């Protein structure tokens, strides 16, 4: 109710609960979260860049073609990672609404 | 060369070391292998009506 700006409007009631009667050894009670948030997209935004920073100069790469992979393999693997940046970006701020009925105006254009 | 009567001194003077020579030496040879890449992405979620 508080963190409404942190949930996704087209997935109602965002929780899977489970509850075991049995605590840890010595603990009264405890909790364990799992969350799947678009907010982890930073990792993939940085590592595809920290890797790009290497491929732009082909730095260290000869240790890796040194085991018989191809110079293509690492671009394939960054490009697999770029599409997963689009994957987090496409559910960011997302809506689910009617088609050909509308096209968007905001409230002002000028900064 | 003209000079004193009788025996005169017998002097060679050809300097052994090489002169100035074509060895400039300091030229760029092997820059590290460096490709630029423009890159692109296109968001592709489910889009029904």
């Amino acid at each position: 109710n508080k963190n409404s700006s942190y949930f996704v409007e087209w997935i109602p009631n965002n929780v899977k609960t489970a509850v075991c009667d049995i605590p840890p050894r010595g603990l009264k009670m405890s909790a364990t979260f799992i969350g799947n948030s678009t907010a982890i997209q930073e990792l993939f935004k940085r590592i595809s860049e920290q890797f790009t920073a290497m491929f732009r100069r082909k730095a260290f790469l000869h240790w890796y073609t040194g085991e018989g992979m191809d110079e293509m393999e690492f671009t394939e693997a960054e490009s697999n990672m770029n599409d997963l940046v689009s994957e987090y970006q496409q559910y960011q701020d997302a809506t689910a609404d009617e088609q050909g009925e509308f096209e968007e105006e905001g409230e002002e254009d000028e900064a | 060369s003209p000079g004193t009567p009788g025996s005169r001194s017998r002097t060679p003077s050809l300097p052994t070391p090489p002169t100035r020579e074509p060895k400039k030496v300091a030229v760029v040879r092997t820059p590290p292998k460096s490709p630029s890449s423009a890159k692109s992405r296109l968001q592709t979620a489910p889009v029904p009506m």
